[PDB]
């Protein structure tokens, strides 16, 4: 699911799934 | 930033993990 | 959509919608 | 943290915006 163009909520979703309990930071763009 | 690497170009696990805490 | 219990991807989604171009940070937990 | 304020208790716009950049 990570090896494609990911934009907006699609990108946020990937960060959420990959980073897990680590959490993440997102900034647009 | 992440949009340039993952939205306007193809994302990778390597790049995504750069934005994990 | 913000005034409820929001967990996991539901919470991430709310941050995405509210914060907009500002971006956000999420940490679980 | 945000999970305590928004997941195990009821979230608010006020609290969400604390986690915007
Ligand atoms: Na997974
Ligand atoms: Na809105």
């Amino acid at each position: 699911f990570v090896n494609q163009h990911l934009c907006g909520s699609h990108l946020v979703e990937a960060l959420y799934l990959v980073c897990g309990e680590r959490g993440f930071f997102y900034t647009x763009k | 930033g992440i949009v340039e690497q993952c939205c306007t170009s193809i994302c990778s696990l390597y790049q995504l993990e750069n934005y994990c805490n």
